[PDB]
């Protein structure tokens, strides 16, 4: 057998037939297995939701570190005010980041200069399609298209790779229209 | 300033400067007054030079401890603004500021109290904590609700009503004093009982079991588990400290 | 009790059904109705209806003025309406009032009051 069935009567929880009739089923029946789907009165619903005992005993749930009187403050797990902020890059400032660099590889010069170097973008001094053109092949491949030349695809962050289970496994089987993919 | 202060200055202005750089380590010259009292044998008040040992201190100008060196428990050498030492740091540790700052502590009025191994330093602590709470001017936050929090918290210690984790709870109640205050009376509530938490823990955490086999299991506050307001008071559990 | 409607007439009513509540009959509040200005304005709806099966329940200001005082020994009485019963809070936020006063002082929530031993 599977994982997945077939699974006896015996072990369903369904209220089926006693003795003969039982015998008079299991022989009249295309699928003996089958149940007649009403429910065993002494187990289900049973206590009532009304009387469980384990409404007294039960208290607030909790996990450790959030729980913890004296090294826990909050503004270590403030999630909220750490928000991520919402950046915005219009073509000034992508062409500083070509003509220039960034802070992880900086083409910039030092002191004042370099301030009014990064001064002469941030208004209409130089523009994207001429730092375009000003672009070494290192700075494109390498810093527009990736180093083997290609574009960049669009990223996937929890990529899928799909694989097809067949015969007997699958959830319906060969002569069918449908498949199964895990 | 301090009576002694300008007490002896007429007569370092008298007899020159240069000799009273002469006691005493480079930054902690001269002569100081020393208040000895509590479980000494021979309790005393007596002059100097500063940068002398305890050890000196405590056996010459008095009669020793009450019981022997080895019936120490602890020892206050500023006062109750000054946290409380233990036996191995009392050993060799000179009476000035600079090296009682070196051990986590401090030279306040050189007012020495000791304290004996027959003596419950929690009983101590807390009623320091009782003190601050009647001198506090009420006038800064911190000073006015966190001297009550660490009253309450230290005549619970003291029978063991609590669990270990609320040690750890009364270090950050101090901390939320040590530096939130105008004046300095706050930092003098807060530090005896850093000292009593860095060095006696064991102690509180004994009163602590002895609690939970001798009256029962304890939650966070001093909550027991019959605990129950019934006709305008709590009645389920013991109540440390109120008086009124 | 005879009520006389703005138009003139008369609006009859027994005194059963005047009294604000089943224990009290005047208005425990400044702005609450009195029971004959509301039928005075109202007995377009209230006309073939019967007034014994409407609902007229108890009023909480005179049967919270029958409990007992409660006493205590010091300046604080705690209050937290607790069952004690059954599970959970099922009772008011716990509100500690002074006592120390001379007479008596009741909770905001619940309105039990509370003295000083004396
Ligand atoms: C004129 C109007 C008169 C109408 C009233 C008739 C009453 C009557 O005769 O009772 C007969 C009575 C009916 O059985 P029952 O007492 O009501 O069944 C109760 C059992 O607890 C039944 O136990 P169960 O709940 O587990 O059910 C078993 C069931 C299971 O039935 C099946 O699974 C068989 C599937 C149908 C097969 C169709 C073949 C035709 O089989 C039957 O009950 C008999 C069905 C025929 O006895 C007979 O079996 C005679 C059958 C003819
Ligand atoms: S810390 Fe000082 S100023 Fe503040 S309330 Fe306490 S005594 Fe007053
Ligand atoms: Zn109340």
């Amino acid at each position: 057998m599977l994982p997945g069935g077939p699974v006896p009567v015996f072990k369903k929880y369904t209220v089926g037939s006693k003795g003969i009739w039982e015998k008079l089923r299991v022989l009249l029946a295309i699928a003996p297995n089958r149940s007649t789907g009403n429910p065993i009165v002494p187990l289900y619903r049973v206590p009532t939701p009304g009387s469980r005992p384990e409404a007294n005993v039960y208290q607030d749930p909790s996990s450790y570190p959030t729980n913890d009187i004296a090294e826990n403050p909050y503004w270590k797990r403030d999630h909220r005010r750490a928000y991520p902020q919402t950046a915005f890059f219009d073509q000034k400032t992508v062409t500083g980041l070509l003509e220039l660099g960034s802070e992880a590889t900086p083409r910039i010069a030092d002191g004042e200069a370099g301030t009014k170097a990064l001064a002469n973008i941030a208004n209409g001094g130089v523009s994207f399609t001429q730092a375009l053109g000003k672009s070494s092949k290192d700075v494109i491949y390498g810093e527009v298209l990736t180093v083997n030349g290609l574009p960049p695809v669009a990223p996937t962050l929890a990529p899928k790779q799909w694989k097809i289970i067949e015969g007997e496994a699958a959830i319906y089987p060969k002569g069918y229209p449908c498949r199964t993919f895990h | 300033t301090n009576v002694e202060t300008v007490a002896v200055a007429p007569t370092i202005l008298r007899r020159g400067g240069d000799w009273f750089a002469s006691f005493g380590r480079e930054r902690n010259s001269g002569t100081k007054l020393f208040c000895i009292s509590g479980n000494v044998n021979e309790p005393c008040t007596v002059e100097e030079e500063m940068s002398i040992p305890l050890r000196e201190l405590l056996e010459k100008h008095c009669g020793g401890i009450k019981g022997g060196w080895d019936n120490l428990l602890g020892v206050i050498p500023g006062g109750c603004s000054v946290p409380i030492l233990p036996k191995n740091i009392c050993e060799d540790v000179l009476m000035d500021f600079d090296a009682l700052k070196d051990v986590q502590s401090g030279l306040g009025t050189a007012a020495v109290i000791v304290i004996n191994k027959q003596q419950d330093v929690i009983r101590a602590i807390q009623r320091f904590a009782a003190f601050y709470k009647h001198e506090s001017c009420g006038q800064c936050t911190p000073c006015r609700e966190g001297t009550t929090w660490l009253l309450k918290a230290m005549d619970r210690f003291r029978t063991g009503q609590a669990k270990e984790r609320e040690i750890d709870m009364l270090y950050e109640l101090t901390k939320d004093i040590e530096g939130h205050t105008i004046c300095a009376l706050g930092d003098a509530a807060a530090w005896p009982i850093q000292g009593l938490i860095r060095n006696f823990r064991p102690e509180m955490e004994t009163r602590m079991k002895k609690f939970h086999d001798e009256v029962g299991a304890v939650s966070v506050g001093g909550w027991m588990k019959d605990a129950r307001v019934e006709k305008g008071k709590v009645v389920g559990a013991p109540l440390p400290g109120v008086h009124h | 009790k005879s009520i006389i409607s703005y138009n003139g007439n008369t609006i009859e009513i027994p005194e059963e059904y005047t009294k604000q509540a089943p224990n009290r009959d005047s208005t425990w509040a400044p702005a609450q109705a009195s029971k004959t200005e509301i039928y005075k304005n109202n007995m377009v709806r209230f006309e073939q209806k019967d007034l014994s099966k409407q609902p007229m329940p108890y009023a909480g200001i005179e049967l919270i003025a029958q409990q007992p005082v409660r006493f205590v020994h010091g300046n604080t009485a705690v209050c937290d309406g607790a069952n004690h019963n059954g599970p959970g809070a099922q009772g008011h936020p716990k509100i500690f009032i002074n006592v120390d006063a001379p007479g008596s002082h009741a909770c905001q929530y619940c309105g039990t009051r509370y003295e000083k031993e004396h």
